[PDB]
């Protein structure tokens, strides 16, 4: 029991340094974060030894376009543009404790969006997946999730709604 | 860097 | 509305345009003449498809009833049907998009007349 | 209790306060007015999933019976169910996930009437 | 709902410095554009940093030759020859606001072709798949679609028309 | 047209030049001497294929009775259909393309004579 | 008959050098650790011979996350952090023969976390994988288990139970 | 003996401690009151497996009837069945590993009477 | 309509500088031909811009063997004693326009063999594959096929036929 | 002639010289001493295999009638028909290869006489 | 001889050397006291395995009938089989070697008596 | 007729230099024997030819794990212990034919375990795998089987035995 | 027609210099014969020319091990103990014309085998797979088969036979 | 280089 | 380093 | 080199 | 190395 | 190396 889906994680992105609301990822089909230590090991005759190199983080995923939209237009600008992004990891059901009460457990990144490739296949939707690079050490706390988004325009079909 | 928050008010 | 009803009401606002009598089944005190059409409620399967939505696959069949005597408008009303319910359909909260589309026919002689029976099975992805 | 008990009491205490009559089979001295509720005790198949844990798909059909005069209210019905049976659903001892709802009508004349019967399946990953 | 089918984005190719309108790429089978950032990362005992290296970008697919035709023909001219064209990638269904109103939604390159493979098997129809390299920064705009190929000379049968 | 008729068409374009009768079904005051030829309206799949095109994938059956008198002569009809209607069939709207050809027979006693029954299956892709 | 179920190992770990008890890690999927020596070979014309370079080992492994939890947290924490962890695989059926009667057989480990990646997918229950890199000659014996986390909380349903 | 009766045998002695009848197949002269148990000799696949042994797969199944008066006992006894037979069966020659459990029930009213009929099949991995 | 099947393409070689009509390559299983070209990139301050390399070209397929057959025999020879041999590749049915009349649109090779290999199983006939390395620019034109070949020696069965 | 033709013909060809009737069907005047063969017309699938050819798989089946009383016999009719029909069959049009040959046998008693029936299947690749 | 036939006789060398009745078939006017075996005649595919042999899969079925008075003592039975005829049979032309072997009991009533019917099947690949 | 089964074959180890019988490898699942030439070729105007480089030559397999066991145990030892082994293979049905009369015909190496992998995975009975080493020329002989291992110690149920 | 079947080559060894006749390879399950040239292309300005690099020439094969042979036992030893090795590849049904009316159609190769793998898995007949490396030109000729082995030791049953 | 369209108005 | 038990009484 | 047809009358 | 049996009669 | 036949009498 209580075991996670993978559905209530929330994706946000924003350009970093313009004040604006974080514009939330639509229409996630899968999605990765990794992080990789580049260790060596340096031997000698009194016995091996493991280096501590350093840490490479990345975030990593696919998505569905549609046509009421111009985030992945934004993702290929930056990818070429080498623009500097801001992202959001959200726990869309991880609440915060008191005073963060309307807010959701977080992981902050800053970096740069290192990969975009559309695919398109006759007889499907196209696809686009992308690839961003975190720069140094993500930063966890609580964020708060635009609400606006998020709960007041649900749509009916099989959008999902309450 | 520090964390900020999603909205307008805790721009970078 | 599920998608089945939704596009039920579709295809019925469509085959009911062209004239002849289009039904789900026909009932002992109704006179119906050739040609005509029976339409089907549709199979539909749901599942997650994105973060954010659903999709899934719907299936229509519509079934059209004809004397054998002349086969060029029997089939033109096979090409009329697949015309206007292809490559898409569009609805108040559902659209539909042509994964394929299966057409068989019979010779029936079941009534003590030979009939043609067509069968249209048309594929729908949906979102 | 099983997962089959406990869902199959979740999806009666559901399906039980929209005011129509809900049964599992129908008795011969037994009088049911129209639109009715059939729900059928769930399969479960179960396997090792994790170190510390079982897993499995766990099936549950529902089945809604009508007067064909109206086909509105009757998809009313079924959307009622999926809207309420989905995407999850949760108790005492199990959860319930919807990995995939396949849903289909047929129409009926076994009963000198003309009925509507709609199978409602869901599927639910369990844990 | 509004979800974007790959078959509404239109290719289209012309040899780059000659006065004619651009040619349709009939038949495709796949497509995919890829952008790509050649990132370093510079380790030092203060700490790691990223470099900002430079970004390659490619447009790639496959299609299906038929008799009616030379363009495939000219691709494989073109990757022998080093011949620089130009390419649009145009929306089909996103029309200009004002003044654009004729045109649709695209973007341009130009380029090499860099690869092209016949690929012919006992039962089938021999397909053709290709490379171009885009040259810079991919610009965007509206084009106009040749109207007398996409919409003056339908055809019947499976051929798509309205 | 569909490509089912055109198809079918075609088909008896062909097969009705050799000289002996050809039908869809034989009526009960229709008589028809041995050897003759039994032709079966095409099902056909239809899917997207390019982004300008479908395809597809549509069957003919074609359906040879004989007296069992003589085996090579029946083998003659037999070779005649499959050359003339492979390796491409060509009309209006449709091109058509062998995918694979089945030839089955059998020995047929249900009309207290021993007929031969051959079935000729062409699988065309279609474009 | 006899053999051995995957599920009878138990895998604990906790941070090096913090007086607490070692934390169990829950749902696990797969497993596995590995030795490997790096050998060389050098020829002559008297003849080859191999000659015993070190050995590299490391612990791997798959788990699904869940709510109640906080552990994979500490996992991706410590591989950004360079935090080194001990660990232990004890062996929850072979008991210690007399003084530790009240223990089970194990390995025990002390090294660096030196990867983790999120995995997650619509339709699924989002996964974790990571690698440990283990430091030296792991360490034989016998080990005590947390009988308050693997005896006393048990729970219903599907989660195993005696 | 076979794994097949080395199994049933630890079955029954198991089933038969509960205080209800167990039966393999009920005769015209016994009388047997509701709960009761049936209980079906397994089958089992045998192949090599290891350089030094055979493995393979023992299917068990196990069927629980009773008047469908109260649900939740008949289910309790479906839970003290599953309890007691997974995940490992062991006896003298033969390790019995759970692969699966499926639990399926039907309302059943072949004999003028509503009852329940629970199967119970567990797949062990055998070695 | 008028798609292109790839059994109307005729393969056909000879040895170079000999005079004698060109043999047909007969029971090809599948075949190809890729062009591709070798380019740099360059990267400066001022903006990184893409370098024209050279094109490497060449000819791949897969044949049955069969007893009435000296010709496997002879890419066998020639890939060992590295004889150079013309190729074409022809279109059997697109014919040149005027005095041309007989002929079909082909294009002409000359280079290497580089590869032969010979792949026999168990239950089956054994196959071999080939490849050709192309020298230079291939030439467009027309090309004559050889008549007796191709529609004056017909056979019977499932040999192809009129 | 098809290969269906010139392999059955063959097939004839050589079973008809052991001196036991063969037959395709048995008429109702015509007395058939045991043993004998039953021989039945190929199945063929056809597909293009090469720039240069079709190839395809030829399915043959000759099925042996005996009483009982001596299996050793009729085992050596089995054997008989195996090794003149493989590997391989060679005739004017065409080549023919043993993919694998299937010998199933029965005990029938439909005759109110203990017969023994086998049926062999031979698959051969052609070309 | 087939390899059907040469197993086919080192299973009756093997079975009917344990003192109870062994038949293919049981005849009317044969009286045959329980347990007994039943044996049917093997089936065999073939195939081309190396440039130098056929190999093939061979598939025994023996078939054990008792009274359901001793379970012990049939499945005594089922396993003096089992391990009298694998791992390997070994003959003049064939070697055989057990690829899997598949148990399954029925309780019978056809016969106004309750009978143990075990199926044993053999998969020998052989060479 | 007599093919050659592989669980035929009988795979023995033991500690180098101790005087002790040889420990059977039980339950093996898979096995392969792999010898390897590093040949090179020189080439020279006069024409190619190809150098007589060393031999490499090695022993791997995957076996399942069981409870009355201790052997695994002993190879997860050795392979981080650096331990010298012998090995046997032997075959169990190839008899000596003289004065070896209870002697089986075998290969006998000496060398280093290089790799152990424990495989664990819910619904499953552990696995290990390994690599052995070879030192040099393995050399043929015949080998005493250990009878009190091989024919006395019998079980019943699915572990063979007569 | 005349498809040219796998079984019917006839692949036979002998050790080089030793005067006796070559021994059949038995139980073959797939086989090949490849050959490859090592070809550079060297790039000027005034255009890129491809160069004539030397060949690489290698036969490869699989077969079943059986009780009543010992040449897989010299395959092993011949990796092991670099000793050259004679071999021809004949077809079975390609017979001379006058005088070698008794010999069929060959290439002879000398060289040495530079690969042996047994396969052996629970559940099956051991493989073992071989690679061998011509020397120089292979060589054209007839081949007499020795005919003791291939006509007058027939055998019954599943072991081919006229 | 900037945008061009695709038209021969439009030439490089 | 040595082996060290999993509690807090045995901590590093 | 030019194109050459595959006849012995245009031999390289 | 030269050959040496199984048993401990024969160690290293 | 020229070609040798297989037997006994065309030894290297």
């Amino acid at each position: 029991a209580n075991m996670k889906n993978s559905n209530d994680r929330i994706i946000l992105f924003r350009k970093a340094g313009e004040k604006v609301d974080a514009t939330k990822m639509l229409f996630l089909t899968e999605y990765g974060l990794s992080h990789e230590a580049d260790t060596d090991t340096e031997d000698t005759m009194d016995g091996s030894y493991n280096t501590g190199g350093s840490v490479e983080s990345t975030m990593s995923g696919t998505a569905k376009m549609f046509y009421g939209d111009d985030f992945a237009d934004e993702i290929e600008d930056a990818v070429v543009d080498r623009v500097l992004y801001e992202a959001w990891e959200v726990e869309s059901r991880i609440p915060g404790k008191n005073g963060d009460s309307a807010k959701f457990k977080a992981k902050y990144f800053q970096g740069f969006h290192n990969k975009f490739e559309l695919k398109a296949e006759a007889n499907g939707i196209d696809e686009y997946e992308y690839e961003y690079g975190v720069n140094g050490r993500f930063q966890r706390g609580f964020a708060t999730l635009p609400e606006a988004v998020t709960k007041k325009l649900k749509a009916t079909g099989y959008r999902f709604h309450d | 860097y520090r964390f900020h928050d999603t909205t307008k008010e805790d721009a970078l | 509305m599920t998608p089945n009803l939704q596009l039920y009401n579709k295809a019925y606002e469509t085959l009911q345009g062209y004239g002849f009598p289009v039904i789900s089944r026909k009932e002992m005190q109704q006179e119906i003449p050739y040609p005509f059409f029976v339409i089907k409620m549709p199979e539909s399967n749901r599942s997650k498809y994105t973060f954010d939505s659903y999709s899934g696959d719907t299936n229509l069949v519509i079934d059209i009833w004809s004397v054998s005597d002349d086969l060029g408008h029997h089939d033109g009303l096979v090409k009329r049907c697949i015309d206007d319910l292809t490559p898409s359909v569009k609805t108040n909260d559902y659209d539909f998009e042509e994964d394929d589309t299966n057409i068989t026919q019979l010779v029936d002689d079941t009534t003590n007349q030979e009939l043609l029976h067509t069968s249209i099975t048309i594929s729908y992805k949906t979102f």
